[PDB]
Parts: C-alpha cells; sequence; structure tokens
C-alpha cells in the first residue's frame, strides 16, 4: 500500500521517515498498479540486502583466509578476493549461477508460494517469501531460510522487528560492499579505508578471460 | 526513330485493339451516341469506383477536362520547343535559364 | 490440456506455450485436430527417444551383439565405434530394411487404430495386430508393440494414466538426452556436465552418407 | 474519411490526410486503399529482409538452381538487384506463376469481396500455418494488426531508400549503401 | 498575464520592465511560452554537454565515423573547434533528425498550443517510462517552475559560454579559452 511505507520508514528511523524524493514508488513501471510497484521496490530491495549482506561477509572472510577442501588454496591466494571469483572456474561460475536461478525460480513459481501460504510478492503477499522446499521427487532435508530450525513460533512483533532489523541492516550492508568494491576498483574512493587494494578487472563482469564459452565472451573495448 | 518500328507496330495495334473493342459498333458521328445513357467520355473505365460517390464527380469531371487541356497545350509547346532546339526539354531549359 | 500438464508437473508449468501451438488449425482440421496430432507427436518422439538412448548407451559402451550379420561383408557389430558413425557402417541394405521395418510398423499404427487421434481416438495408443486376415502370416504375430504376452494387462486405470505421465516425462527427458549426446559428439564445448565423447561424424541428420 | 485503422501514437488520435485521397471517392476505394497499402507493406517488410538476406549475410540455398544453365546459388553472389536478372529464365516464371495464382485466388475465393462489404487482407489458408495468431484477445490482435501497418509503413521507407541510395548521389545521408539498378530488369 | 513561472525572487509578480505584454493576446502569450519553453530545454542540454564536455567527463568510447578517420578524442575539449570537427554527414543527420521530431512535434499535437492547448507540452519526446506519469496536480507545477527556473538560469549559462568564447575575459570567473 501507499501509507505502509510511511509508517514502516517511521519505525525503521523516528528522525527521517518516508524519505523518498525520486518519485518512482508512485510509478507503475510494468503498468501493473501502484500495489504491484511498492511490492516489488520492497522485494528487490530486500533481495539487495540479503545479496550484500552474503557478500560483505564473504569478502570480510576470504580477504584474509580460506577454507582447505582440495586445492582451494590456489584460488584465494591470487590478488583481491574479486579476482579469485574472476580466476575460478568456468563450470564452477555456471553451477553457481544457475543454482541461484533455480532459486529465483522457485521462489517467483505462483504455485510453489501458493503451498507455502501467501502469493507472489506483486499480487499482495508480503515481499520476499522464499517458499519452502516441499514439492520435488526425492526429499531434500535442508531448507533455505531455517534450515536446522533455528526459529520457533515467535511474537509477529519479534517477526517486524526482526524485518526491519534486517532492511535497515541490509542497507547498511549494501553501502559497505558498494563502499568496499569501490576501493578495490579505484583507490583513494572511499577516504576511511586505505588497507583494501589490487584490482577486481569489472567487477559487474562474471565471465572473464579463464570462461571461453560459445562466443559473446568479448571483454575488449570495455568501459570505466 | 532511333527505336525498332516493330514497337511502335504493338504499340499502334494494341491501341487499336483496345479502341475497337471498347466501342464495338459505335464508331462514327450518328451512331455513337444513339443510346441516350451513353454520356460522352464514360467508356466504362472506372476500375476503383470513383464514380460512385456522386459529391465529387463534376470536380473531377472538371479536373479532368482542365487538366486534358492543359496537358495539350503543354504537349504541343514541348514538340516545338524541341523543333527550335533540337535538344530535350529540360535542357532547353537549363540553356534558357542559363546566365547571360 | 491444462490436466494433463499439471498432473505431468505443477511448478514450472501451468500452461507453458511461448508458442502457441495447442489451439492452433494445422491443415484447416480443427483445434481437436490439432490436440491429438501435437499429443501422439510428443508420445512417439519420446518413445523413440526413449528406445533410442538405450541404444545409444548400450552402444557406447561397447555392447556388441553376436553372430556374423552380413556374413560375406565385414560390416557387422565391429566395424564403427561411435554410435553415429556405427549406423553410417551399414553398407545399403540394413537401413533399407530397417526403414520398411519402421514404414510398415507405423502404417499398422495409423491402419488398425479403431479411432484415429485426430479423430477422437487416444494418442500413443499402439493398436492390436490383427487375426489371420493379412497376407501370408498364419498366427498373430505374437510381437505387437504394447504388452506381447498379456503381462501389462494386469495394470490398473489410475496405474495406467500414472504410467502414462511417466512415460511422457521420461520421453521428454530422454530427447533432451539424446540432443545433448549428438551436440557433445558434434560440438565440443556444447553440453558440459556430460559424459566427454569424441569429435567425429558429419550431418548427424541424414541418412545415406 | 476513413477513420477505421492505422492512427497510431506518431501523428496522435487522427488520419494522416494532407491531400486527403479520401473523400474524392466511394467507399469501396477506401478498401481498396487499405489492399494495395496492406499487399504493399508486407511486400516491402519481404523485400527488406530479403535485401539484408542477399546484401550482406548471403546465406544461400545449399545446391544449384538450374541444373541445365549450370547457375548455382553460390553463383548469385553480387548485387541486391543484379542477382534478380540471374534467376534463369523459366525461374522467374515459375515465380511470378505462383504470385499469380495466390492473387487470382484471393481475389476469387474470398467469397465477400474487399470491395463489396468485406475485409481488405483475407485468407485462405496460406496466412499462419502454425496457428500463430492463436487464442490472442482481439485487443491483443489489434495491437498487432497496428504493429503490422507501421512495420510495413517503416519497410517501404525503407525500400524506397535502399534502393535509391548510390543512385541519387547522397540522397541518404549515410556512408553505406550497394550498387546496382534502382528497378529490377522489367520482371522476366 | 496570470500563467506560471511568477513565484521568488520577484515578488510573486510579473517581471515585465519594458512592455512586451499588453500587447500579446492569447495565442502570442501561448507562443512566448512555447518559445521560452523550448529555449530552455535547449539550453540545459547545452550546459550538461558543454559542461560535461569541456570540463572532464570521460567522453564516448567509440570511433564516430570509422571510414573517415575522425576520433572521439580528436574533437577535442572546446565546442567550436569540436562542433566543426563533427563530420557533414553527422551534421546532416541531427538537424534532419531535429527537424522530423519537430514537424512531428507541430503536425502531432492534437490542439495546437495557438490553438488551445498547453504550450510546451509535447507528448512525442517526452518521459517514455513513466516517471511523470500519476504525479500529483500540485506536485506537477512546482517541477514545471523548476523547469522554468533551470532553464532561465541554463539561458543565461549558454550566452555565458558563448559570450566568452567570442569575447575574451568576459563573464570573469569563466576562462580565456
Ligand atoms: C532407435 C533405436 C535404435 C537404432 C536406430 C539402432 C541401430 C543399430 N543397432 Mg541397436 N539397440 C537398440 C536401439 C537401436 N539400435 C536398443 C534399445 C538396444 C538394446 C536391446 C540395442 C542393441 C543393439 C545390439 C546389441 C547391437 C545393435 C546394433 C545396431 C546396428 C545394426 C544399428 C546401428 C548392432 C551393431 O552393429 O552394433 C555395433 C549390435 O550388435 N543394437
Ligand atoms: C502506396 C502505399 C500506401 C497506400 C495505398 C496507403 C493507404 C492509406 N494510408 Mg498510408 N502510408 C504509407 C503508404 C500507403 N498508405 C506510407 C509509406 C506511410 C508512412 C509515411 C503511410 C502513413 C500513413 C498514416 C500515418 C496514415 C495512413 C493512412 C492511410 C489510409 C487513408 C489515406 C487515404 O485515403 O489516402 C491514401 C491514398 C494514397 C496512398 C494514394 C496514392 C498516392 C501516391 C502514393 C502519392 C505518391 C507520394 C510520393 C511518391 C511518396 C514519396 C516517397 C515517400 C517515401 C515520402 C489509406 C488506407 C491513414 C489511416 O490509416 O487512416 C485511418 C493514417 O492515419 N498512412
Ligand atoms: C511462394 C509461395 C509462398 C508464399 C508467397 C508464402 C507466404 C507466406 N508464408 Mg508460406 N509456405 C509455402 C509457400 C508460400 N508461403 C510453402 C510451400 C510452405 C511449406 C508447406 C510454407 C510454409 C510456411 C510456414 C510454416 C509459415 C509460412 C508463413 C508465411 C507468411 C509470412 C512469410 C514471411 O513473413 O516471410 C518473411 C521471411 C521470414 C519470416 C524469414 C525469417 C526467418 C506468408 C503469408 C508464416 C506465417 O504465416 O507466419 C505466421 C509461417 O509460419 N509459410
Ligand atoms: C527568449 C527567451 C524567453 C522568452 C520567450 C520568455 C518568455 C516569457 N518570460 Mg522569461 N526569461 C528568460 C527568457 C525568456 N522568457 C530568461 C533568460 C530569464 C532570466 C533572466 C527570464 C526571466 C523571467 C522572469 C523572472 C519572468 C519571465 C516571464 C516571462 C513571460 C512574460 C514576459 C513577456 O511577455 O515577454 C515574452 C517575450 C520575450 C521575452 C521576447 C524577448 C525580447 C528580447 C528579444 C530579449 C532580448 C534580451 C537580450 C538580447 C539578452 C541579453 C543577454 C542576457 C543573458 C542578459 C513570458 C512567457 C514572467 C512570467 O512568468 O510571467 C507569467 C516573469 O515573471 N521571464
Ligand atoms: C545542445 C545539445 C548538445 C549538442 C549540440 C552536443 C554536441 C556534441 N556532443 Mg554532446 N552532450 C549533451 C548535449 C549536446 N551535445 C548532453 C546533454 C550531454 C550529457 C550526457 C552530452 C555529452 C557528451 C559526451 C560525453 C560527448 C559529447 C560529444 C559531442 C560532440 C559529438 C557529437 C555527439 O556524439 O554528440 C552526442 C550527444 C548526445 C548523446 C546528447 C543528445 C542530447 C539529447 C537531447 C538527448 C537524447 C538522448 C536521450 C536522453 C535518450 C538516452 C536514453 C538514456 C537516458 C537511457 C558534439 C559537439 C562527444 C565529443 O567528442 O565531444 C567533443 C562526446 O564524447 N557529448
Ligand atoms: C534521417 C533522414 C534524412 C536526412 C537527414 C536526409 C537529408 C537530406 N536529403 Mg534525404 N531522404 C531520406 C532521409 C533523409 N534525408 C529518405 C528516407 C528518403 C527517401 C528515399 C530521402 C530522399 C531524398 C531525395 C530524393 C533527395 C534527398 C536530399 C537530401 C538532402 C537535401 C534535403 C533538403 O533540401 O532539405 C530539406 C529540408 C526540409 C524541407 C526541412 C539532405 C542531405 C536531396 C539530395 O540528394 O541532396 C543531396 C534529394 O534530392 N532526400
Ligand atoms: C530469533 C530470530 O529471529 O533469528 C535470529 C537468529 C539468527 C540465526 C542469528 C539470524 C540470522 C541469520 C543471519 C546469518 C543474519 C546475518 C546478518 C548479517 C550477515 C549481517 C551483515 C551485515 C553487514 C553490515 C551491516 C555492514 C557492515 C559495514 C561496515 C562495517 C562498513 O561498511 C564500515 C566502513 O564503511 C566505513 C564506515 C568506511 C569505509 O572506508 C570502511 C568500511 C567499508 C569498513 C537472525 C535471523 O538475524 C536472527
Ligand atoms: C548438462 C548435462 O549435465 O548433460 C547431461 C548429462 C546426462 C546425464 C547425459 C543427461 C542425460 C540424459 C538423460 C536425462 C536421459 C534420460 C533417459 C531416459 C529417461 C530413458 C528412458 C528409458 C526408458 C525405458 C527404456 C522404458 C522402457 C519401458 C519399460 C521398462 C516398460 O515396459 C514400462 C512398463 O510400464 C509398462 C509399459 C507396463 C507396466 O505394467 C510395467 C512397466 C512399468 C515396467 C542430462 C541430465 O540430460 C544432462
Ligand atoms: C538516414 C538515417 O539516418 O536513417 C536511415 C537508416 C536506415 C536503416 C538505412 C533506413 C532504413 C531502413 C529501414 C528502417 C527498414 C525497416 C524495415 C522493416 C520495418 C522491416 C520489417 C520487417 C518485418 C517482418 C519481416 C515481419 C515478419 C513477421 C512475421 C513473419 C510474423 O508472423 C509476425 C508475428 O507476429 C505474428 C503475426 C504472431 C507472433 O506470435 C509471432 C510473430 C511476432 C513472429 C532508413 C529508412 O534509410 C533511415
Ligand atoms: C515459386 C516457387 C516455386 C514452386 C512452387 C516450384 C514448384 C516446382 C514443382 C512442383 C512441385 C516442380 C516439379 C518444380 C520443378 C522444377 N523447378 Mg520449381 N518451383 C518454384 C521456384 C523455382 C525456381 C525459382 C526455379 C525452379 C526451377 C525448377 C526446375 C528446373 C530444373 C531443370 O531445369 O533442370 C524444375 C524441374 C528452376 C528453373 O526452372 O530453371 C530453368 C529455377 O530456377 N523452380 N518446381
Ligand atoms: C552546447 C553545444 C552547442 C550548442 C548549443 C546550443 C543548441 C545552444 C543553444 C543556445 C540557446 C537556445 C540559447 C538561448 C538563449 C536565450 C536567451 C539568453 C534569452 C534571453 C532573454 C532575456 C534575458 C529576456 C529578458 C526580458 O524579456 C524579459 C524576460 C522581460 C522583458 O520585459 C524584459 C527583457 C527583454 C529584458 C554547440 C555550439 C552546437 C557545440 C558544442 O560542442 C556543444
Amino acid at each position: 500500500a501507499m501509507s505502509a511505507l510511511p509508517e514502516l520508514s517511521k519505525k525503521l528511523n523516528p528522525v527521517l521517515g518516508y524519505w523518498d524524493p525520486l518519485n518512482l514508488a508512485e510509478l507503475n513501471f510494468w503498468g501493473a498498479g501502484d500495489d504491484a510497484t511498492v511490492g516489488f521496490l520492497r522485494h528487490a530491495e530486500i533481495k539487495h540486502g540479503r545479496v550484500a549482506m552474503a557478500a560483505f561477509v564473504g569478502y570480510c572472510v576470504q580477504s584474509n583466509v580460506h577454507f582447505p577442501w582440495a586445492p582451494f588454496n590456489s584460488i584465494p591466494t591470487n590478488i583481491a578476493p574479486a579476482e579469485q571469483w574472476a580466476q575460478l572456474p568456468e563450470a564452477a561460475k555456471w553451477q553457481i549461477i544457475l543454482f541461484v536461478g533455480f532459486l529465483e525460480v522457485y521462489s517467483e513459481h505462483s504455485f510453489i508460494l501458493e503451498k507455502y501460504g501467501q502469493k507472489h510478492y506483486m499480487k499482495g503477499g508480503k515481499p520476499g517469501f522464499f517458499p519452502d522446499f516441499d514439492t520435488m521427487v526425492h526429499p531434500v532435508p535442508l531448507n533455505l531460510w531455517d534450515p536446522l530450525k533455528a526459529y520457533k513460533g515467535a511474537s509477529a512483533e519479534r517477526k517486524a522487528d526482526g524485518l526491519l532489523k534486517e532492511v535497515n541492516n541490509g542497507r547498511l550492508a549494501m553501502i559497505g560492499i558498494m563502499g568496499f568494491c569501490a576501493e578495490a576498483r579505484v583507490p583513494g574512493a572511499v577516504p576511511a579505508l586505505s588497507n583494501i587494494a589490487h584490482y577486481a578487472g569489472d567487477p559487474m563482469a562474471p565471465f572473464a578471460a579463464n570462461f571461453h564459452l560459445p562466443g559473446f565472451a568479448s571483454x575488449x573495448x570495455x568501459x570505466x | 526513330s532511333s527505336t525498332p518500328p516493330e514497337a511502335l507496330a504493338q504499340i499502334v495495334l494494341v491501341l487499336s485493339i483496345i479502341e475497337f473493342n471498347s466501342n464495338k459498333d459505335k464508331w462514327t458521328m450518328d451512331t455513337m451516341f444513339t443510346d441516350p445513357a451513353r454520356e460522352p467520355g464514360n467508356l466504362g473505365f472506372d476500375p476503383l469506383k470513383f464514380g460512385e460517390n456522386k459529391e465529387t464527380r463534376e470536380r473531377l469531371a472538371m479536373a479532368e477536362l482542365k487538366n486534358g487541356r492543359l496537358a495539350m497545350i503543354a504537349f504541343s509547346g514541348m514538340i516545338h520547343q524541341t523543333f527550335v532546339t533540337g535538344k530535350p526539354l529540360f535542357a532547353s531549359l537549363n540553356d534558357i535559364f542559363s546566365s547571360p | 490440456s491444462k490436466e494433463e500438464l499439471a498432473t505431468a508437473l505443477n511448478p514450472v508449468v501451468g500452461y507453458f506455450d511461448p508458442l502457441g501451438l495447442a489451439t492452433a488449425d494445422f491443415w484447416s482440421q480443427g483445434n481437436e485436430a490439432t490436440w491429438g496430432w501435437l499429443r501422439h507427436a510428443e508420445i512417439k518422439h519420446g518413445r523413440v527417444a526413449m528406445f533410442a538412448f538405450v541404444g545409444y548407451i548400450a552402444q557406447y559402451n561397447g555392447l556388441h551383439f553376436g553372430f556374423p550379420l552380413s556374413l560375406p561383408e565385414s560390416p557387422s557389430y565391429a566395424a564403427g565405434l561411435t554410435p553415429p558413425e556405427q549406423w553410417d557402417a551399414l553398407p545399403l541394405l540394413a537401413k533399407a530394411q530397417i526403414f520398411t521395418f519402421i514404414g510398415f510398423l507405423e502404417f499398422w499404427s495409423e491402419l488398425g487404430m479403431e479411432t484415429h487421434y485426430m479423430k477422437g481416438g487416444r494418442p500413443g495408443d499402439y493398436p492390436d495386430f490383427p487375426k489371420a486376415g493379412v497376407i501370408p502370416v498364419t498366427p498373430v504375430k505374437v510381437f505387437n508393440l504394447y504388452d506381447p504376452f498379456g503381462f501389462a494387462g494386469k495394470r490398473s486405470e489410475e496405474q495406467k494414466a500414472k504410467g502414462l505421465l511417466a512415460e511422457i516425462n521420461n520421453g521428454r527427458a530422454a530427447m533432451i538426452g539424446i540432443m545433448a549426446f549428438l551436440a557433445e559428439q558434434k560440438i565440443p564445448g556444447s553440453v558440459p556436465w556430460g559424459p566427454h565423447l569424441k569429435p567425429y561424424a558429419g550431418e548427424v541428420m541424414a541418412p545415406f552418407m | 474519411v476513413s477513420d477505421m485503422e492505422g492512427t497510431g501514437p506518431e501523428t496522435g488520435g487522427k488520419v494522416f490526410d494532407p491531400m486527403g485521397l479520401s473523400k474524392i471517392a466511394s467507399a469501396e476505394t477506401l478498401a481498396w486503399y487499405r489492399a494495395a497499402e496492406l499487399k504493399h507493406s508486407r511486400v516491402a517488410m519481404a523485400a527488406v529482409t530479403g535485401w539484408a538476406w542477399v546484401s550482406s549475410g548471403g546465406p544461400l540455398f545449399p545446391g544449384y538452381l538450374s541444373v541445365e544453365q549450370g547457375v548455382t546459388f553460390e553463383s548469385l553472389g553480387r548485387d541486391g538487384y543484379a542477382a534478380w536478372a540471374a534467376v534463369p529464365e523459366a525461374g522467374k516464371f515459375q515465380i511470378l506463376g505462383v504470385i499469380g495464382i495466390l492473387e487470382i485466388l484471393s481475389e476469387s475465393a474470398v467469397k465477400p469481396h474487399y470491395m463489396a462489404g468485406g475485409t481488405p487482407g483475407k485468407v485462405p489458408l496460406l496466412w499462419d500455418p502454425l496457428g500463430f495468431t492463436a487464442k490472442l484477445s482481439p485487443e491483443t490482435l489489434a495491437r498487432k494488426r497496428l504493429a503490422e501497418l507501421k512495420n510495413g509503413r517503416l519497410a517501404m521507407i525503407g525500400v524506397m531508400s535502399l534502393v535509391s541510395a548510390h543512385f541519387i548521389p547522397n540522397s541518404v545521408p549515410l556512408l553505406p549503401g550497394s550498387v546496382x539498378x534502382x528497378x529490377x530488369x522489367x520482371x522476366x
């Protein structure tokens, strides 16, 4: 709804609620009405926040250490960890991207979302409603959210407080990972940090150099 | 005179066939307008059916008549200009508006 | 049409035609003939790919057959290595004979059916072989294609429907598998995450090379 | 006035009649105009596609073409429009015969003629064999018809540009272009 | 008359020292506002381009007519030496596209701005993405006022740049080249 955003923004920050000067929250930028727009923006923000909390934690984790399983040291000990990701195997990156995309398909599937107990986020459902893994053919034990429970029938107030904390913590994490990527790319960008270094190539470029693929991997004539 | 004469023979033959069949027995002055429904110039050639409007029929008839008279005068001028110049029309026109 | 798609697969398919080939016309025959033809073509393609995928793996692992087929020659079950080149190794007569056999099989498939699938029959329903009213053959030819020995007649109606849905889905899987195998065979780099094959053959969609 | 179809969001909800060219005629002449416009649109769409498939890419049909004169599809490997005057001599006639049969059947076997209360542009079967104009809503069909009209007008302007590009000096202010005869070599 | 544009910095009144109203009808006021808005938008584009090209800016990566050999960097960081560096084909194509767009603008707005309508508004070429599709009518008036103010500042800016190029040491903050 239009009026739920001011009250939630007051809840997460009482000093500056309903900050938005961008004039997009009214735009039906799919021609699907105001409510679908608000759901899409909320889902996109929450998704960006979660991906960036994971990215910031991964950067802080593998920026100094690694995990020895089988030859997982030659990749990690090569420049910054972004260059380590760029130097990873092509099948590895393809498997990662396709597994994430399969999770996207499971999230966006209306039948899978309806079994968990709500609808699509553009159709009145709560933006961010990754459904349970109960639908396939051969049993999968681990879910994505609550894989080993670590949660119970908590209060709805506790759920709302956790959602608000997740939203603003994800915003601060997106700022942090953007600053870290900018400092890795352009030295002297973030003036409060001068320790993270080394190039990332193009950080917004998964496939580079090592991955051959069927054409169209022309990194030549790139931009800045 | 430059083009083959068989081309002219076939063109004149096709025109002869067209106007022999367009009025099967309606040649001469005393036989053409015997029916009091043949208005002059109406050979029935209106495939697109412009003449079923009946509001622009008069303006189209006047446009055809005035354009025909203008084309008569124009073609006479073009022919005699080529006769007095020995050159085509627009080359002669460029030589009129040359410089001095 | 929605019921078969939903019972086959609910999450990634509600109806899922980016190309609107269902509810088309197909030779000005109607929607029902279109639907029956499309379903029969799907079932036939899935069955052919299922048999051919089993044949491809049983030829790639090295399992040939005994006895000297075409005994005067040696274009037999020791000739080729890749299964496309194995099928290309049949000189002239083996391919023509199996083509005539399949031609008869599909001719009777479309002949003996009591009601055609484009006219209101069940797609994928192979009709039974007839009595001794066809040519010089004395008995019923035992082979058929569905239930040669009366074993499959014990299944119930719900079991038959579940088997039909499993047949359709396994058909699609085998179709994808054979095209993946041939793409790996012809184009290296194409189809990663599969078994590694060698680059050979040319125009595998062309019989008489 | 026409007031039927083809006024998109470029002139804006209104008919484009500077000279008019309508209201000087009857109701059937407007339907003839629409039939001519749609045929021109489809022909120029196919002509743009053929010019693209001949001028640069050249994905020639595999095999020979004439069998008697030895004309090969690879031998037609120069010019957009001089390639037309190399397709044997009976090869042109067997294309013009197909086109003539299609149009005599389009004008005869369509029971209401378009100049008598019918619709300009219909189908015996040759349009949509695969059912690509299937169960889609009539608003979607109207949108696709408008897209066809605008794409065809753009295609007519496109073929008009690619014909008279290397023959009228600059004209089109672009740098590339192909050199051939403007019009084709008088049918057969 | 009343119109838009009037706000602060003038006391809420129409700024018009030397006549130039009371000889203008509704059509003339409509033409005045349409010319003002077109000048404002052209001048905003002009300052945004001049500042980005001359000061800094990464410039467009590419070649700009591979056949002739002119490169994007070789136009320069001036404009009157870079507009002249643009080839005649590019000049012709720019002018023809703008002329086609404005003929469509004149013939496509269903009430013309001097025959009714709203001056300075063309449904063509404006917002394709719906950024101003359903703003409130009071917010749209404020943004129209902001467009007018930023536009007038932009026209002053463009003529400052042109005056500094033609007449050196005019516009004193702006350098001599
Ligand atoms: C020969 C092709 C052709 C034909 C038959 C039509 C026919 C029609 N158009 Mg149309 N159109 C065409 C080409 C054509 N168009 C092209 C190329 C464009 C893009 C510029 C348009 C853009 C267009 C718009 C935007 C609209 C129409 C509309 C109409 C309809 C009403 C107009 C009318 O009654 O007069 C049509 C009568 C004729 C065309 C007589 C022929 C006169 C000849 C062509 C003059 C020659 C001009 C000259 C050589 C062209 C120079 C080159 C050019 C590239 C500039 C009518 C069915 C209107 C409509 O649909 O109303 C509902 C409408 O709003 N057309
Ligand atoms: C040529 C561009 C142009 C045009 C057509 C308009 C038009 C208009 N302005 Mg406007 N304005 C402009 C530029 C322009 N403005 C600029 C650049 C500024 C910033 C200084 C302003 C600041 C301004 C204010 C503060 C107000 C207006 C108002 C108005 C409206 C009524 C005034 C009137 O009748 O004069 C219209 C006719 C003309 C302007 C013709 C131009 C006359 C000569 C040719 C101008 C010569 C100037 C000179 C050469 C410039 C030298 C350089 C310069 C940078 C100093 C009208 C719609 C008033 C309004 O909104 O009323 C509702 C109002 O209060 N304008
Ligand atoms: C009055 C307008 C105007 C004019 C005449 C010019 C003229 C020129 N510019 Mg320029 N420019 C402009 C505005 C203008 N610019 C603006 C507003 C910007 C900011 C983005 C730039 C940024 C810019 C760069 C970065 C470069 C030029 C360059 C050039 C020169 C080469 C031609 C060229 O490629 O232009 C290209 C001009 C444009 C792309 C601006 C078009 C202005 C229209 C109104 C906008 C249309 C785009 C529209 C928003 C659609 C985009 C969608 C997008 C929002 C997703 C030429 C002297 C090049 C050069 O070598 O200069 C010496 C060069 O590298 N310009
Ligand atoms: C009971 C219940 O409900 O469940 C509980 C149980 C349980 C399992 C624990 C939960 C969980 C799951 C998890 C794993 C939640 C994880 C949350 C996670 C992982 C949150 C990361 C954030 C990263 C941030 C905020 C950014 C740091 C950013 C920083 C520090 C900066 O940018 C600072 C900096 O920029 C300056 C200022 C200047 C720059 O020059 C220098 C740098 C760049 C350094 C729940 C759901 O949470 C709660
Ligand atoms: C990208 C990448 O990773 O590359 C590749 C890797 C890899 C592994 C190569 C791939 C593959 C290949 C695939 C998926 C191949 C699939 C092949 C498939 C699915 C092949 C079906 C055979 C079925 C038969 C023979 C059934 C016979 C029929 C039988 C046994 C019956 O009579 C059925 C019966 O019902 C009756 C009629 C009556 C009942 O009363 C009794 C029973 C029930 C017995 C992938 C996954 O595609 C991707
Ligand atoms: C001077 C300057 O700067 O600019 C220059 C640049 C440049 C480029 C040189 C110029 C040019 C040439 C131009 C612009 C040429 C344009 C040509 C054009 C516009 C050509 C359309 C073809 C459409 C086809 C073939 C459609 C087939 C459509 C088919 C086969 C369908 O059945 C449609 C289908 O929908 C159904 C019915 C059902 C759907 O389920 C499926 C699909 C969607 C498939 C100009 C004019 O000179 C201007
Ligand atoms: C418009 C579409 C079209 C249709 C629907 C169509 C139908 C048939 C049918 C009916 C089923 C037959 C049986 C048939 C047969 C032949 N065609 Mg086709 N044909 C079409 C197009 C062309 C073109 C463009 C050419 C061509 C030719 C030949 C030759 C010449 C071989 C020879 O001379 O040895 C032979 C035998 C070439 C040609 O005649 O060159 C002198 C040539 O260039 N055809 N053609
Ligand atoms: C940027 C760029 C280029 C460009 C450009 C372009 C297109 C530039 C365009 C510039 C343009 C279009 C500039 C208009 C100015 C109009 C003004 C200032 C009007 C003032 C009018 C005024 C100040 C009127 C004031 C008053 O009337 C008021 C309001 C009331 C009256 O009672 C009293 C008076 C009369 C005093 C190049 C050169 C092509 C190449 C380069 O590379 C890139």
